[PDB]
């Protein structure tokens, strides 16, 4: 699992924390570097799997359609790395799995490739990286189990949840913008039953 | 209260300006052992050539029955332990009322 | 959750 | 005449599934999630009509 | 239900009552301890050869 | 006092004495050598005894295709046993743990002559009837 | 913090911290030592569910075709304790655990000529789980840390929610792994489709 | 036209069991879990005819 | 009935101890010999007995079907001993009883056989030999109980209310890919009635 | 057994994203050579860039035409240097011990992953050159 | 570097070590003749300074040792540094404590090195050895 | 609205300023990448050209109706 | 509102 | 839940006992002040030269 | 109706 303590602190990282401190109605600090906050850590901790578990999820601008993994000329091995969110085939059933941190075909129960395999992949970006509307619903998810865990305020509850729930929403509408789906000329299957 | 069955959850210790001590928890089958060691990571006290003491609140484990839960504290080392209190929580049930 | 033991001194000798 | 399919952001359906799906195929979603836009003007069409 | 109480001083050395029976600042055993009275339990004293 | 050592195999014998240190039961790592080389599961193919034996669930040998067992310590690099956190009460057991981890991988380090071609009593290169590939 | 590091942490420990944080405790440095009963009880429930969830069968880990080996000697095929489901590849399942050894119950034989073909799921780590299925057995297996070893009732309201996000998250990639046709890739349908 | 089943990730029905399945054969599942994304334009519908 | 107390302890065994203990907040124990822990005794009595029962119920995997009993050659008695948890008829009604812990055929009024008898049996298995579903099941149900009757929580009673019912459906769902069960072909009168 | 410092890759002249599977504390750990005929090491911002903390984008495609069938990612950890230097004076941080802790596993690991700078057995039961030459053999009987 | 040899055939003691060493125990002290002598510290060498070791006696090429290899190893199972708690933590002591187990990585470094190895040119090069029992 | 890239790197940055960056029609082909617009169809960081966005840049309080 | 610690000003010898 | 709890004096001076045991009118530090039983806490009168 | 402050006469000295 990628650290996420180790690394320089960004003004939008720094900006997620105070904000699922806030939450709690704990004050801002002026730094994620360790002061012996444990509600900052706490807070960061949260974060990191709230934008984890987001991300996972997979959504257009995030799922990554045909890449190519190359195996070790040598070895012959592909890693799959714990940040690989989400590892799929790009149609069909999926034959790939996880098999002592390297990607294993289950079907013809090897793990040798000669050549690079092509998946759909989801990989784990930067709290950065994200759409500002998944950065929002990302802090607000973290908000609300930070407050469930650490401090248990019903009427926090509720308001977050409320939050989450405008968030996702949020985000859903950012899906589908960016999506621009149809189901008559983009779709897989009709498309092909619109030619004359 | 004897009558109800409370079973112990979580118990801390505070303390000021302390150095290390050994918390010891002991049921009727096993044990555990619990180490203050002074300063957390992060704090203005905890610093390198200097004499480590920590500040604060320590929580640790103790679970199951609180009548067959014994806990002490050790310390052999050259470092002062101020306790000031302690304190526990646990699930509390008993099927009958007081009167 | 059932009621507690009331917290009873109580005494000695005749009553 | 125009077909628009009203996703529910508050659902579960994705239309990223649902385009890149073969006919017969296993889906996540519920039939709630999906709906369409419609000219509700029946009792006005009738009158014109 | 979740219950917790808190012994705010443990300034009432050892007791060889039944632990019913006990105070809450009461422990079992106390060994080289001083019963501070602003600073808790300590340490005794070092002694000095 | 090696981190990496092969017992030959017989269908009599099941227990397989660890001579080495290890922090957790996954670092030490089973393996059939044969013909071909296979990885023992931690509870399928085998467990432990005591701190330090192994005994396997199933007897092999010359018949399964496995002349030897090799018991060989892999201290996982990745994943650290050991990771401070801010705010944390730092002890000496965290400390101890770490340094002695990254002593295990790097006693390992020094471990790598078998995996190696070898030396001759003449001095010479000698392949073990291995063939040398790129 | 200067430079720009890329490192990783253990996801066992990543998965206790956050069964600690559940019912909001602070997070360990280490896992071992023996003498935690924090640690101890959140790798023990972490460690059942896992195994738990594993167990109710998904595209991902459910092994079809695998051949099992007997002894060559005794002929039996031990039956795992880290075997979460064993069945066979179509129709009725024949082969039962008895005492520790695969045992065919309508041949009533514990002994195997040549190695048998099963469906099988075999006891994978918390590190080769998916991502959303990490994420439900963290949240499941901080939900019975905090029924067991908590008891608050206001956070099993709100693990109980999260849980149920994160089944159907992990429902989510069951059928985007599967790619489950109901007309070619059907079994019986399939053959209906020929013309 | 295009048939898309819409399985309810909340349910307990898995095609898995489905798609393996020979008819006939009896499978966990409930029916409410499994449905089918459907065009509802029919009011759109007989306007345009 | 079979003593669940005077054998070796698997490391199963020892862990659904645990498991049940668990489920009040009792800290794990060691081993399962007797160390005075009368939690732990009272955990493996209704282990013991959640374990009986639900392999009683009746499933594929543990319904042992045309098994034969074979008498005692002197005295043609077969013993119905307490760890047949059922004992039924290969087809149609059953004429096997329990009478003095032997068969007793109930329509012929005899306890004595000939030759051995062709019996539908469960017979009690080790909860090691039970599947991973069935083993959850069987703990969550013995947790229920022992929550039930020796800590009584509410909370941890609705809970386990819950759990007991998904591990009983996820044993339903074993039961029936296990069974493999055809109303067309594998049917008794069905598949007849296929014939053209 | 198997390394996981050095990654290498086939190089098929329009490939130019590279994984990087192994950690670093530095990019300046991180050693990007492409292999063939001969073993050309790439400059840190000229040749190649650090398009995300675990894909190296090169500047240049690379492939046989070029003279390089592989590229390989290869880290190498300071070992006379060390980021974290505890002084009497400082406060003890956690990232400073995890940094201290991570660097010393680094090069523990590199010495472990040496392999590749000799000839040792890889996956399979051969000992394996890793596309070198095995110079100096001279003659042979 | 953490091995390294002198030959000195005429009366000479002094070997200055190029290696640095947490323990004397570390340094172990050769003779590579016919048969390789491993020799005591207190009757065949003093360390007259910590960068040089005064070995008692010649030992030269008049005896078949003739050159003395100065190699460094590490005990891995030894720790130098033992954190306890209630003792004050240094940054000598957490210095020291890195470097004990980079000393067994560079003393690795060398030892596989020493059969087989890699030169400047990135080629394994051979020190005239031939490649004995290989199979085709 | 046109971004254009930088005439030696060929980057453009993507601004944390940068509220909802889409295509004009269709789907939407650019991402954040470290800071940067990335086409994830083409799998590049480099533009010759401008590239035509529907962008949301923050405004302030005050330019708000 | 979970209920509050009664005060105890309590006190100390055998009991 | 919102609380509030108001200190009518501060009259109680400073302690050195943890702050837990500490009454609401005793403080930890006070410096050049002058507790009045009618006027509160006051600055010490000016010293006149 | 939110409560109301408890009346505390309180004291002072050590506790």
């Amino acid at each position: 699992m990628r650290s996420y303590d180790m690394n320089v602190e960004t003004a939008a990282e720094l900006s997620a924390v105070n904000d699922i401190l806030a939450s709690i109605g704990e004050p801002p600090v002026s730094t994620l570097e360790g002061d012996a906050n444990a509600d900052a850590a706490n807070a960061r901790r949260i974060l990191n799997k709230i934008n984890r578990q987001i991300q996972s999820r997979g959504w257009t601008f995030n799922i990554e359609e045909g890449i190519t993994l190359l195996p070790d000329v040598y070895s012959n091995l592909i890693v799959y790395s714990d940040d690989y969110l989400s590892l799929m085939s790009t149609s069909g059933q999926s034959i790939y799995v996880n098999r002592g941190g390297y990607v294993y075909d289950r079907t013809s129960q090897s793990d040798r490739f000669d050549s690079g395999i092509t998946v759909n992949i989801i990989r784990l970006r930067d709290y950065d990286e994200m759409p500002e509307c998944f950065r929002y619903w990302i802090v607000t998810k973290a908000s609300r189990q930070f407050n469930n865990r650490f401090f248990g305020a019903p009427e926090v509850e509720g308001v977050l949840q409320e939050e989450e729930d405008e968030a996702r929403r949020l985000c859903m509408e950012y899906e589908m913008d960016y999506g621009g789906y149809n189901m008559l000329d983009g779709d897989a299957f009709t498309s092909g039953l619109l030619t004359r | 209260e004897d009558i109800g069955r409370l079973q112990l959850r979580r118990a801390w210790v505070n303390y000021e300006n302390s150095g290390t001590f050994d918390i010891y928890v002991e049921n009727q089958s096993s044990n555990w052992k619990y180490t203050m060691a002074g300063a957390r990571l992060g704090s203005n006290t905890l610093r390198a050539g200097r004499l480590n003491l920590g500040t604060g609140q320590y929580r640790f484990p103790v679970v199951g029955n609180a009548k067959f839960n014994t806990v002490y504290i050790l310390s052999d080392e050259t470092t002062p332990l101020n306790i000031i209190g302690c304190g526990w929580e646990g699930n509390y049930l008993r099927r009958s009322s007081g009167i | 959750k059932k009621s507690l033991s009331v917290a009873r001194s109580s005494g000695g000798g005749i009553n | 005449s125009k077909v628009i399919g009203l996703v529910n952001p508050a659902g579960i359906t994705q239309p990223r599934r649902l385009t890149k799906a073969q006919t017969g195929d296993f889906v996540t979603g519920r039939p709630e999630d999906i709906s369409f836009l419609q000219l509700e003007k029946q009792a006005d069409f009738t009158v014109a009509k | 239900a979740l219950i917790s109480q808190s012994i705010k001083n443990l300034k009432g050395g050892i007791s060889q009552q039944p632990d019913i029976l006990r105070y809450p600042d009461q422990g079992s055993r106390q060994v080289n301890g001083w019963s501070s009275e602003t600073e808790g339990l300590q340490k005794r004293p070092p002694l000095v050869f | 006092i090696k981190t990496v050592l092969t017992y030959q195999l017989d269908g009599s014998n099941r227990d397989f004495n660890i001579p080495f240190e290890y922090l957790a039961r996954k670092f030490v790592v089973v393996t059939l050598i044969g013909v071909d080389r296979k990885v023992l599961t931690i509870n399928t193919d085998y467990r432990f005894a005591t701190r330090t034996t192994i005994s396997l669930t199933k007897a092999w040998g010359p018949a399964d295709g496995y002349t030897t067992i090799e018991l060989r310590r892999v201290t996982s690099t990745t994943d650290r046993l050991v990771d401070f956190t801010d705010g944390s009460i730092l002890r000496a057991y965290d400390l101890n743990v770490a340094q002695i981890q990254t002593m295990h991988v790097a006693e390992e380090a020094r471990d790598l002559t078998t995996d190696t071609i070898g030396v001759n009593n003449d001095g010479h290169l000698d392949a073990r009837g291995r063939r040398i590939v790129n």
